[PDB]
RNA sequence: AGUCCCUCCCGCUCGGGAGGGAGGCACUCUGGGGGGACUGCCGGCGAUAAGCCGGAGGAAGGGGCGGGCGACGGUAGGUCAGUAUGCCCCGAAACCCCCGGGCUACACGCGCGCUACAAUGGGCGGGACAAUGGGUGCCGACCCCGAAAGGGGGAGGUAAUCCCCUAAACCCGCCCUCAGUUCGGAUCGCGGGCUGCAACUCGCCCGCGUGAAGCUGGAAUCCCUAGUACCCGCGCGUCAUCAUCGCGC
């Protein structure tokens, strides 16, 4: 009877701001919804030497890619769960809902 | 196929294996048994070293 | 039934203390402090409660949960965690005024950390580097 | 008292010397010929390692059960000394383990939990726990510190 | 009852070591065959070599006449599977010399590759030769 | 044969080939020429209020800029 | 072997290791008397705070700075008593457990054989190993040339304790005495103005070179 | 962690421990927002300016500490064998495939390292404490077989959930006692395995045996200012198999 949402993104903004829609849709409603839970972040690093040959000093470069998460359940309420199933998310923003 | 691997009922031929560039005879003996043929037919010629060149030493350069 | 809680940090390792009425009985991580070797690390735990006195020492129940680290840096979080223990006890600045004349860092603990390692013999340590040769 | 009121290695030798008493607990017609691991470089040098070995293994499920070969094997590894290349990590064989924890379990000392491992039966923590008060009662003699515990 | 020399296998046994590392001096026995031997005999491995009698020599040598049939693992013998009879053997002294002698023969007969190496006295496992394994005097330029 | 202890009173200034020495002054503490004024060179770091042990108090050294 | 009051053993008072007390101990040398940090104390070990500061190791404990002393190799790029003695992998760097090991049964075994308080022999040691006066180079042409100066007391201490430790290390080096015994006997020799003592003598030699060349 | 319930141990239980279930967000942690340090305060030097030196309080004091970002130009510095591209050449071979060899040779000179020359140790038994990262062509707990390397089944995991994952240096007890040795483990013999279409040239692992030089290093010369240097192991990259390497912990 209770929904979990699994939300990610490589953007912290657009991430709150989907959170926070949840959020208002939930208040406005009778329905109890425990908060954003922040997941630890995935960083994703590369290390590559710099030059296109070998002649020279070494030098490095370090690529890095973060990627943020959070986890929100809510209670499955069909007066609740149609708004949420139809607000828009931006493209860089993935969103998984599955009924526990 | 220098990776066949000698047989009892191999002994007594003779077969020539490629080393590279050129087949070379090697007449089976019963205590070649367990062998790869490979082992038979070098691939490197025997080194005789010639009087050291320019640049051999710290003083020859 | 009062129970006060208190935490220490030491270079990853974490310590956290539980202070209440008891016997004079301290343990770490279950086993009594009298039996931790080696020596030198039983020291480090066992001076503030020197320090305080026999009296106090033997009026309170201590139990602590440490983690991470290594052997000498959990003794230094569970030494800093029963300090901070003990002085809020008891709640008396003569003895938070005796411990920081004999060590001040037992009170506000210690912000080294270890310093990310650099390119050229980067296992080593960031600043060591490989011998250079000219010929 | 209990094992944590004793050190460890006090408690293993009593513990070792008491279970040549056990019928079950014998060691295997191969004890006189083998290493303890590949890490290590020459036979055992006591008589009677076996029951060294027996009351490690047990007083270690009894702190950390349960637990199966695998992590025992890790626990049971060394450093290993490789001539000419810097020295490395290496677990320990698997028939000494083995063999030891059913030994164990004929004895009625641990069970075995499905998908688990093995745990310490009731008979077995009875037996561990008399030995430690024992041994701490004779230790407290010289220590008057650990009356209090 | 104390000797300070002992003679085992034709081999002269010094009497105040330990047995465990006196047996060591014979060619073909390592320090563990010989704690083996000591456990199959059901001699302490601690005790001293001076102490022996003469029974226990003559099982000693028994024992290395033969050590499978005494209860030796077959993975513990230093030539196992026999080239030519087959069985499991151990050697010691100047047979286990002859073997080796005769292994090396025998490969140096067929010519094969290592049998080469061994008459060059070149490394035959294998090793890079550029840089070390050097042995002689320099060259001057 | 035990030497006279010395008092520091003022630094004057580094110097040596490397920058390893130090110029001050000190006042004799015990002695036959107890209580004069005098400048001497340091090797090792000092500061006002150490006690040197001079051997011999008849040697000055020579004034720095 | 150790008895088992000794594996565990239990301070009640603040001595230096729950041992020694340092009550009685006296300096006679005035120069170094600021120097030598004798207050009260259990654990002598500070972590290394103190080297931040400019003479911050004026407030040390002296058993401190002597453990900190003996925590090396002993011969990395000079030769002492006519060898190198690069211990490497086998060395006590690092590790200073086992220098609080060695100095322990040092101070056991001095106060044994002499029956007084191992701090005050030290003591002596480091007051007799002391010099007072050295020498800096000159270079004038082409060749070396010696100017004598003074010394500061917290370099005296430091080279006193120095040569103490390179002493004790060449005298277990390769023989079958131990460390913590060629510790022992290496202060007592000190104390005692013995010229088989390394300190005692290289102390001697340094004050004759630069006597002369004032 | 405090509170409740059930089960099992001990000195027989006044007391003291361990699991499991309820229950909670206290503590740790995770991650968004915010505060905090400014030569702001005090005393000197300097000019009364710019600043410098020394103290108080403070988690932190004077670019707070560690990184990223390298101006106009030069070096006919390296790279057309990463990719793009002018000119010149081959254009039925200098283009495209397949099999076998080589880059791994070896009187010798040199760079960077690993292991040692032993007691500031070697061996045997026992006792302690991590972090970074990675996993579906994969990581694999748990059970069984084998002395070891390995072999046969196989839960869970698309992962703060399951796995790699109970590190070593360190501590306790016994043997060895200054010796080319119970130091060192190069070199070689016999046997057992794994990856792979293929292991001889030319792979890695295990058992028994054998036991080289080396007893501290000339003239010269390198790295490093604090959680730094020294000592100790581990993760990832490369990768079917293979790490004395690089980058990190
Ligand atoms: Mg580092
Ligand atoms: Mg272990
Ligand atoms: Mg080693
Ligand atoms: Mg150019
Ligand atoms: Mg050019
Ligand atoms: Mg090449
Ligand atoms: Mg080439
Ligand atoms: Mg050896
Ligand atoms: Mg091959
Ligand atoms: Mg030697």
């Amino acid at each position: 009877q209770k929904a979990r949402i699994k939300l990610a993104s490589t953007n912290v903004r657009s991430l709150e701001e989907v959170a926070n829609q949840i959020k208002q849709i939930a208040e406005r409603t009778g329905v109890r919804m425990s908060g954003p839970i922040p997941l630890p972040t995935k960083r994703i690093r590369i290390v590559t030497r710099k030059s296109p040959d070998g002649e020279g000093s070494a030098t490095f470069d370090r690529w890095e890619l973060r990627i943020h998460k959070r986890l929100i359940d809510i209670e499955a309420d069909e007066r609740a769960m149609r708004q949420i199933m139809r607000i828009r998310v931006p493209e860089d923003v993935t969103i998984e809902i599955e009924l526990i | 196929c220098r990776d066949m691997i000698v047989l009892p009922e191999m002994v007594g031929l003779t077969i020539y294996v490629h080393n590279g560039k050129e087949f070379v005879p090697v007449e089976i003996k019963p205590e070649m048994i367990g062998h790869y043929l490979g082992e038979f037919a070098p691939t490197r010629k025997r080194v005789q070293h010639g009087a050291p060149g320019i640049g051999a030493t710290r003083s020859s350069m | 039934m009062r129970i006060i809680q208190t935490t220490g940090k030491r270079k990853t390792a974490i310590a956290r203390a539980v202070i209440r009425e008891g016997k004079g009985r301290v343990r770490i991580n279950g086993k009594p402090v009298e039996l931790v070797e080696p020596e030198i690390a039983r020291f480090t735990i066992l001076e503030p409660l020197i320090l305080a006195g026999e009296e106090i020492w033997n009026s309170v129940d201590i139990d602590v949960k440490v983690q991470g680290g290594g052997f000498m840096g959990q003794a230094e979080a569970a030494r800093i965690a029963i300090a901070r223990a003990l002085v809020e006890w008891t709640g008396d600045m003569n003895l938070k005024e005796k411990f920081i004349k004999y060590d001040r860092t037992m009170l506000v603990g210690d912000p080294r950390r270890t310093e990310p390692h650099k390119p050229n013999r980067s296992t080593k340590g960031p600043r060591a580097k490989r011998q250079k040769s000219y010929r | 008292a209990t094992v944590y009121d004793v050190p460890g290695d006090l408690l293993v030798e009593r513990v070792a010397q008491r279970l040549k008493e056990i019928p079950e607990i014998k060691p295997p017609e191969w004890a006189p010929f083998v290493k303890t691991g590949r890490h290590k470089e020459r036979l055992p040098e006591q008589e009677d390692w076996w029951y060294y070995r027996v009351a490690s293994i047990l007083r270690r499920v009894y702190l950390d059960g349960p637990v199966g070969i695998e992590r025992l094997r890790t626990y049971y590894g060394g450093r290993k000394n490789r001539g000419h290349a810097p020295e490395r990590f290496y677990k320990a064989g698997g028939s000494i383990i083995r063999k030891a924890l059913q030994q164990l379990e004929a004895a009625g000392f641990v069970e075995k939990v499905p998908g688990k491992g093995r745990v310490i039966t009731p008979k077995g923590r009875s037996f561990l726990d008399k030995i430690a008060t024992e041994l701490k009662k004779e230790l407290e003699e010289i220590i008057p510190e650990l009356k209090k515990y | 009852d104390f000797r300070h020399i002992v003679r085992v296998a034709g081999v002269d046994l010094d009497g105040n070591k330990q047995l465990r590392w006196a047996l060591t001096a014979i060619k073909g026995v390592g320090i563990n065959f010989a704690t083996m031997v000591c456990r199959v005999a059901g001699l302490d491995p601690f005790m001293k070599a001076g102490y022996l009698t003469d029974e226990q020599v003559k099982k000693i040598e028994e024992i290395l006449q033969d050590p499978v049939a005494h209860g030796i693992p077959r993975w513990a013998v230093n030539r196992p599977k026999d080239y030519e009879t087959g069985r499991d053997l151990h050697l010691i002294t100047a047979k286990l010399d002859m073997a080796i002698r005769e292994d090396i023969m025998r490969l140096r007969r067929i010519r094969a590759y290592r049998g080469i190496r061994h008459e060059l006295g070149l490394p035959v496992r294998g090793q890079r030769t550029r840089s070390n394994f050097r042995r002689g005097q320099t060259v001057g330029v | 044969d035990e030497g006279y202890p010395a008092e520091v009173i003022e630094i004057i200034g580094r110097t040596g080939t490397t920058g390893d020495v130090t110029q001050v002054k000190v006042r004799i503490l015990e002695g036959r020429d107890k209580g004069r004024v005098i400048r001497r060179n340091v090797r090792g770091p000092v500061r006002v209020g150490d006690i040197l042990i001079l051997r011999e108090t008849e040697r000055e050294a020579r004034e720095i800029k | 072997a150790k008895p088992l009051s000794e594996r565990f053993f239990i301070p009640h008072e603040i001595k230096v290791m729950g041992r020694w007390s340092t009550e009685d101990v006296e300096v006679r040398d005035p120069s170094l008397k600021p120097y030598i940090n004798l207050e009260p104390r259990l654990l002598p070990h500070t972590h290394g705070r103190h080297a931040k500061k400019h003479f911050g190791k004026a407030n040390v404990h002296i058993v401190e700075r002597l453990i900190n002393k003996i925590m090396r190799s002993g011969g990395s790029h000079y030769k002492v008593a006519g060898h190198f003695m690069r211990r490497e992998h086998r060395s006590l760097n690092s590790k200073k457990v086992k220098a609080y090991e060695v100095v322990k049964e040092a101070f056991k075994i001095i106060e044994k054989r002499t029956g007084k308080n191992p701090i005050q022999v030290l003591v002596w040691a480091i007051e007799n190993a002391a010099p007072r006066e050295d020498t800096t180079s000159v270079m004038f042409g082409g060749i070396r040339y010696h100017v004598a100066v003074d010394i500061s007391p917290m370099r005296r201490l430091d080279v006193a304790l120095r040569n103490i430790a390179l002493g004790a290390s060449a005298k277990c080096y390769r023989t079958k005495m131990s460390f913590a015994e060629a510790l022992a006997e290496e202060i007592i020799l000190a104390a005692n103005k013995d010229p088989k003592s390394y300190a005692y003598s290289k102390k001697l030699e340094i004050e004759r070179i630069a006597e002369s060349s004032r």
